[PDB]
């Protein structure tokens, strides 16, 4: 038996459908978005799109449709999944708290039928008397929208219609009047048919109109006063209305398929239409007023407006804006024009919304090799495709950077007394002071009067009374603002220097050997009000303020060289009112006061890395609810800054980190930056909220990103990447990369628009001999719509495509992989490629390609030709693992640097997939799941050692142990199978058990081992055992890991109870959604772990937990099994959240 | 302008979700035909001491019923095979034919008497009916011609229409809640009506295999004197035509392939392809080259033709390619078991081993497992054999 656990690290993002009506209210206009398992709801306003509420729903959403029942204040919405649960949902508010009503619900599966040969579909009468759903080829299921229908009840009117390409419900008529084309041994036609609920039977309905364009569908069902029906296809828009016809064909639509529309005017003057490129145009409904009065269609007329994101889904809005939803780019909110602008657009961007979807590949590094972990991902296609650099921490924006090394530390100033804004920025050094003058973005060196320029800053900022304060090893001196003098300046009475130091606006302590003295500001002039001299050495000391004093603190926090202690001082009289060991060989280096939340925490950092804090009681200086986490291996400075006016702390360190408090808790991110010695914040005017960032070298000055867990730096490609590997060698990236060219008049082809291939530093096309064997000259046909493929090297800290690498004609570059091979020390770029054409079902050529990226030059340094596509590639034991089509090849690595056969597997249908660990390999079959090999050093062979005799259609596989295989397949399952060495016989040797099964949803295009959290090592009580990433379709990226047998035999009863406990919105069951799925048979989920569901444990209340945790078995490492509290679930669950 | 049909491009556009849906179907499906072939291993079944295997089908993906010249009925999981048996149904030998409705709730198999028809409801294998009396002599066929209206051959040459209606399924159930023991729903034929006789032998009257063709609502229908029979079957049972089947003798086995319109007919040694709609001439037949053993059983998956044979070989046929896969590509059914009663003493007194009859094989509803299943090809020798192949 097995033992696994699958987690989403982040949510889908590419928009699979989109809609406007009036949901939240009537006067709210919403925009609604579809996202495969994710419904987001937006309001319009003048100001841009307002997200309001999320839901993610047990069940991949197929169709989304709103409509206002008549009596109704408020838009219904209908929603149907993809295993055909059914419901009707209200939003519902009460204060801030935002719930989806299901009024109705039900599954609507036949139990025999064949689903529909172009998607789902269902759509909803105008006077909303029915919903209409096309479920099945052959069936039209009718909904009747009867109050008592709360059950979605449905009954089948046989459709001599088999084909069904689009349907919609015509305004206008008594009856409820269905419109829709379908496709016939005649070619396609418009049909209507008056449905009667009554006698549950088509009617005929008003009129029929035979033979539309054969490439017909995205019916447009046309309101009062005009009534009738457009039909829109790739080459033309017609009108119908009983008698009268109209049509127009505009050869500025001939150039791309619409692909969606949307009503402009709710009269239908005017309609929206989107193309694959995200070409917006306005198609106009021109008016005639007839004799008798009433109003007509006098012509249609099609306007190109510019340019958007590729629209999945398009919604006019609200003040003349449009917003596009992207399945394959960032989703775009666009303002219209009634003039257009220089370049003929009237199409102006407004807003931009980020999408990872498709995540087609991604490999787990380290740029800054730290071992932490980021994600890099080939992610979006066509014009949208961009590489997504995503990974645990916050990243920064960097405004400007400066070649000033050796800075001791840094902080912000006014200069000017008039000016709110950071005008100056200091740095310190050992020996001498700079000052950096700040003069909008530019920045300049200069020398600040009354500061010490020949001495070491152990502090500054601006105080109270207008004025600037320096601290130094000889003295504290305080500096008008205005003239930049010299007010006053104290200094130790034995002359003994300075070595540490902290300042408010109020407030002075510094630390001189064991002694501490404590000076007030006032204006131009520093009172000594007390001194101290501590037991032992200052190694640290901080005064910040905290809460609403003004800039008074009543405490002094300090560090010590000797017993490695944290204490809290009373000001002004030094007096001790807490003392806490932080332990240890190693001394404090930092001390920090702060508030997260209108709560008060104390910091204290270690030179080994190591951070404790506490909770902070000002008017006592008590210390509690102490916490330990290990930040860096190098000494750590902790700072206050700001963001988004909230206050945050900053711990600079080998390690870079943001301290911030979230549900009273204090959370810890990384900061995506090589090293931090030390930082300040920075509000100027060239740079405002920004903070000012010092390592051994340089100084950066930029802005901090939303203190989000997950960052992502987007690099446009403008062109869909497929596959990425790293070379941390060379410091670079390999990324293969896909842009669209026309084969138009050319004779070649000719891009859409430039993207990195064509932008690149330098570039190369693929010079190989191998593939010129055979072509027939009249190939190339004119408008075809060619990917030309490319392998892009980019530098890891500038994302600059270094090198473009073009590959051949046709040739979709398949897979990369990054890795030493033989006992050759180098690094190598690996590639598997295929030539394919549109006739052949398996491609019967392909190469693997192996290049170096070195002195800013890739070059190549092996070439095989192969009999199929290389599906995949992955390192073993030196040798490489290939397969290709139908069979699994080994090429060891000769000392010539090439490869050679080895050997080779066959027994499969087709091994897209392939995955090593040891001395054993997991391959995926197209259809018939995985199997195991083991390499036979002795005999030159694989030895097949299990299969598994079930079918799946894989969509990827991977090694979780020695023991245990994943797999994921194409109706959106997982599954683990494993091998069974209590197995008595050869025939059941042969066999792999199936010992997990579970539904996913999303469909998985690849798995990768690695973590995006940085390893705690020396802490091996983590529940996971190995680590692979694994991305998706629609922009979702999840980890799989295995456990232990009390660790899953815990964890698959709590998925059961969660399953039970929180309601889905369509009240779809939980064990059902993730009951593995197929047309063929459906099983209750094993072997899995819903981390979804398990991390939705922390998104429910405690009333809920104690459901969930009620009489649960659990091995709390003492081996003794005891029922769970829902503390011990919730740091297990935390655990769990950590290893993604 | 050309079809998109690559994988490789089904593939990509399946990562970007780009309506990788029905469109490629069946290039999905075909390719996995052509391949799976040779991918295939068999794993024998211990049925014990039974005759032979002569009728099997998958009722679900995991589970084969299995229905025998000696009249024992029982369930084969092919996972773990465990056998277990069914009721057999009597009237108000052997299971020589077994049909599910197309909406897989009804299985229709011979019963205690050949010369009645016996009906259980899907997936329980619940009794539902009572043997008939509308053929005189034993029920060589079977074939679903709605969910509640199956047909029935026979080897009198006659051809009984029969309805399960609701009224015997409500019946069946109200019986059976009211009785612990299971008792019987009555039926009767809706129709009963002989085929046309040809100038071949008058005694060879039997009908010994169906065919329904959903799309035009024809029963298909083949006699071992060699013809076949053309019904219509939209709400009762009409005579379309009749012809001659190419090779005239051993025609035991029928199909009909719903993506290609067409029929598929054994014999001593070909394999026929027939619409029957069309001439004499466009009827193209392929040789199995086991000859002297007929054919035994045959199916469509894709464009590709399972052809089970007297030599206990499995041939793969391509439709397109018009030939055998691959030297053809043949599984050949093991030893299975064998009886060594006086009959086998007295005339196969030195025949431990036979290459075994493949009397029935079926896809399950991926087509990656194919189970198999038969015996000796001689009339009285009593010898199972059964084995999944996967």
């Amino acid at each position: 038996m097995s033992y696994n656990y699958v987690v989403t690290a982040q949510k889908p993002t590419a928009v699979n459908g989109c809609v406007t009506g009036h949901f939240t209210s009537a006067e709210d206009l919403n925009l609604l978005i579809a996202k495969n398992t994710r419904l987001e709801i937006y309001v319009v306003t003048a100001e841009g799109l307002r997200p309001v509420k999320e839901v993610g729903m047990y069940g991949k959403i197929a169709v989304m449709e709103l409509f206002r029942p008549k009596g109704e204040s408020k838009d219904l919405l209908f929603i149907l999944t993809a295993k055909y649960n059914a419901c009707i949902l209200e939003y519902k508010q009460s204060g801030e708290s935002i719930d989806i009503i299901t009024r109705a619900h039900g599954n609507v599966q036949d139990r025999i039928g064949r689903p529909s040969e172009t998607g789902i579909i269902g759509i909803i009468d105008p006077e909303c008397r029915m919903i209409g759903l096309r479920l099945y080829d052959g069936l039209f299921k009718v909904i009747p929208l009867d109050r008592d229908n709360k059950e979605l009840k449905a009954f089948n009117i046989r459709l001599e219609e088999l084909h069904v390409i689009d349907v919609k419900f015509l305004y206008g008529c008594q009856a409820p009047t269905i419109c829709f084309v379908y496709q016939d041994p005649q070619g396609r036609h418009v049909k209507t048919y008056e449905v009667s609920l009554r006698e549950k039977e088509f009617n005929k309905g008003p009129w029929k109109q035979e033979n539309v364009e054969a490439e017909a569908s995205m019916v447009i069902a046309v309101p009062e006063p005009f009534g009738g029906a457009i039909i829109i296809g790739q080459e033309s828009i017609t009108y119908h209305n009983g008698d009268k016809y109209l049509a127009i064909a505009p050869p500025i639509i001939k150039q791309s398929t619409i692909v969606c529309h949307n009503r402009v005017d709710p009269n239908g003057s005017r309609y929206l239409l989107g193309d694959m490129e995200g070409r917006l145009f306005m198609l106009l409904l021109e008016k005639e007023e007839q004799m008798d009065g009433t109003v007509t269609l006098k012509d249609l007329r099609v306007e190109l407006l510019g340019e958007t994101s590729i629209a999945e889904c398009l919604t006019y809005l609200d003040n003349g804006v449009v917003f596009v939803g992207s399945r394959l780019g960032d989703s775009q909110l666009v303002k219209l024009n009634v003039d257009s602008n220089e370049q003929g657009s009237y199409v102006v961007a407004m807003e931009t919304f980020t999408n990872l979807g498709p995540i087609v590949d991604m490999c787990v590094v380290d740029l800054e090799r730290q071992g932490q972990g980021q994600l890099v991902t080939c992610s979006g296609a066509f014009k949208e495709g961009s590489l997504r650099i995503i990974r645990n921490g916050i990243g920064i924006h960097e405004h400007a950077s400066i070649d000033l090394p050796g800075i001791k530390g840094l902080w912000p100033l006014r200069s000017d007394p008039n000016r709110e804004t950071d005008d100056t920025l200091v740095l310190s050094f050992v020996g001498q002071t700079r000052v950096l003058m700040l003069n909008g973005e530019e920045v300049e060196e200069t020398e600040l009067m009354g500061f010490v320029d020949d001495q070491q800053t152990f502090f500054c900022g601006n105080v109270a009374h207008q004025q600037l304060i320096q601290i130094t090893s000889a003295s504290v001196r305080l500096v008008s603002q205005e003239p930049k003098a010299l007010v006053s300046e104290w200094k130790e009475p034995q002359a003994k220097n300075i070595s540490v130091a902290s300042c408010n606006s109020s407030q002075v302590v510094v630390a001189v050997g064991r002694a501490l003295y404590y000076l007030q500001i006032h204006p131009q002039e520093l009172r000594q009000i007390s001194h101290t001299e501590m037991e032992h050495e200052v190694a640290c000391l901080d005064i910040t303020p905290l809460g609403d004093s003004n800039g008074l603190s009543p405490l002094c926090a300090i560090g010590l060289w000797t017993d490695i202690s944290a204490r809290i001082l009373k000001l002004p009289s030094f007096e001790l009112l807490h003392k806490e060991m932080l332990g240890g060989e190693i001394i404090p280096r930092s001390i920090l006061m702060t508030t997260f939340e209108s709560s008060h925490y104390l910091l204290c950092a270690l030179g080994d890395g190591a951070l404790f804090y506490f909770g902070l009681n000002i008017e006592t200086g008590l210390l509690s609810d102490r916490k330990k986490v290990t930040l860096g291996t190098q000494p750590t400075v902790l700072r206050t800054f700001r963001s988004l006016s909230t206050t945050n702390v900053f711990a600079c360190s080998d390690r870079p980190t943001v301290i911030y408090s979230s549900n009273h808790k204090l959370v810890f991110s990384n900061v995506n930056l090589k090293e931090v010695n030390y930082m300040c914040p920075l509000n100027s005017d060239g740079y405002p909220d920004s903070l000012a960032l010092a390592n051994n070298s340089t100084l950066t000055i930029g802005t901090i990103d939303e203190i989000q867990k997950l960052h992502i730096r987007t690099v446009p490609l403008y062109e869909s990447p497929r596959k990425i590997c790293y070379q941390e060698v060379s410091q670079c990236f390999g990324v293969l990369s896909s842009r669209i060219e026309v084969q138009d008049t050319s004779g070649g082809t000719t891009a859409l628009r430039p993207s990195a291939s064509t932008q690149a530093l330098s570039s190369s096309v693929s010079s190989s001999k191998l593939f010129s064997s055979s072509t027939a000259p009249h190939e190339t046909s004119f408008g075809e719509e060619v990917e030309v493929h490319n392998l892009l090297i980019i530098d890891q800290h500038t994302f600059e495509v270094l090198h473009a690498h073009q590959f051949l004609q046709n040739e979709y570059a398949l897979s990369l992989v990054s890795c030493k091979l033989g006992k050759d020390p180098n690094t190598y770029f690996i590639v598997g490629t295929a030539m394919v054409y549109p006739e052949e079902a398996e491609p019967k050529q392909g190469r693997i390609v192996v290049f170096q990226y070195s002195d800013g030059k890739l070059q190549t340094v092996a070439e095989k030709e192969v009999k199929g596509a290389v599906y995949s590639m992955v390192e073993f034991n030196g040798k490489l693992l290939a397969s290709i089509n139908s069979t699994v090849r080994l090429y060891e690595w000769t000392t010539e640097k090439e490869l050679r056969t080895e050997c080779n597997h066959y027994n499969n249908i087709m091994a897209l997939y392939l995955k090593t660990k040891g001395d054993f390999i997991l391959v995926g079959d197209l259809m018939r799941s995985v199997l195991l090999l083991a390499y036979k050093p002795m005999e030159g062979n694989f030895e097949e050692i299990a299969r598994d005799f079930n079918p799946n259609w894989m969509s990827a596989v991977e090694i979780l142990d020695d023991d245990n295989f994943l797999g994921a397949e194409n109706a959106f399952n997982l599954f683990v199978c494993q091998k069974d060495s209590a197995a008595t016989t050869d025939e059941e040797r042969q066999h792999l058990q199936e010992v997990g099964l579970f539904h996913l949803g999303e469909f998985v295009n690849v798995f990768c081992h690695g973590s995006l959290v940085m390893q705690n090592l020396g802490e091996t009580s983590t529940p996971t055992q190995g680590s692979v990433l694994f991305g998706t379709v629609n922009g979702m990226i999840g980890l799989v890991t295995s456990l232990s047998e009390s660790w899953y035999n815990l964890l698959l009863d709590m998925q059961n109870r969660l399953n039970k406990v929180i309601k889905s919105v369509g009240k779809i069951e939980h064990s059902f959604w993730r009951s593995f799925h197929t047309e063929r048979k459906t099983e209750p989920a094993t072997g899995f772990i819903d981390g979804d569901l398990i991390e939705s444990f922390l998104d429910i209340s405690r009333p809920k937990m104690q459901e969930v945790v009620a009489n649960l078995q659990y091995d709390d490492g003492s081996g003794m099994k005891r029922e769970a509290t829902a503390d011990d679930l919730i740091k297990v669950v935390e655990e769990l959240t950590r290893i993604h | 302008p050309p079809v998109k049909r690559s994988l490789v491009y089904y593939l990509k556009n399946r990562e970007v979700r780009l309506q990788n849906e029905t469109s490629y179907s069946r290039v999905l499906h075909g390719y996995a035909a052509q391949q799976l072939p040779s991918l295939l291993k068999e794993r024998e079944f211990h049925l014990g001491t039974l005759n032979k295997v002569f009728a099997s089908q998958w009722l679900n993906h995991r589970q084969v019923v299995c229905g025998t010249k000696c009249n024992t009925l029982f369930v084969v999981d092919v996972q773990t095979s465990q056998i277990t048996k069914i009721p057999i149904l009597k009237d108000r030998c052997g299971i020589h034919a077994i049909e599910l409705n197309p909406s897989r709730t009804l299985l229709a198999t011979g019963g205690d008497n050949p010369n009645s028809l016996a009906i259980y409801r899907l997936p329980t294998l619940d009794p539902v009916c009572v043997g008939d009396d509308g053929h005189k002599d034993w029920i060589f066929s079977i074939a679903w011609i709605s969910d509640t209206m199956a047909v029935s051959g026979s080897r009198d040459g006659s051809m009984g229409l029969w309805e399960v209606t609701d009224d015997v399924l409500t019946k069946s159930d109200a019986r059976h809640n009211v009785s612990r023991v299971p008792v019987y729903a009555h039926i009767t034929h809706k129709a009963l009506k002989d085929i046309p006789k040809e100038d071949t032998n008058p005694d060879n009257c039997k009908v010994r295999a169906l065919a329904f063709n959903n799309k035009n609502k024809e029963l298909g229908a083949v006699s071992l004197d060699g013809y076949f029979h053309l019904w219509k079957a939209e709400n009762t049972l009409s005579k379309l035509l009749s012809t001659k089947l190419p090779y005239c003798r051993e025609n035991v086995c029928l199909a009909y392939g719903s993506e290609w319109s067409v029929y598929a007919v054994g014999s001593q040694a070909h394999v026929s392809f027939l619409d029957p709609r069309q001439p004499s001439y466009n009827v193209k037949s392929v040789c199995s080259r086991e000859r002297g053993s007929g054919i035994r059983s045959v199916s469509f998956y894709e464009h590709i033709i399972t052809v089970g044979t007297g030599q206990g070989s499995l041939l793969f046929y391509d439709i397109r390619a018009q030939r055998f896969l691959e030297e053809n590509l043949k599984l050949t059914t093991g030893k299975g078991w064998l009886n060594h009663d006086e009959t086998w003493r007295n005339y196969f007194s030195d025949i431990d081993f036979f290459p075994n009859a493949v009397y029935t094989h079926c896809y399950d509803s991926s087509g990656t497992k194919l189970f198999v299943a038969g015996g000796p090809l001689p009339s009285g020798l009593h010898g199972n054999y059964a084995g999944l192949w996967s």
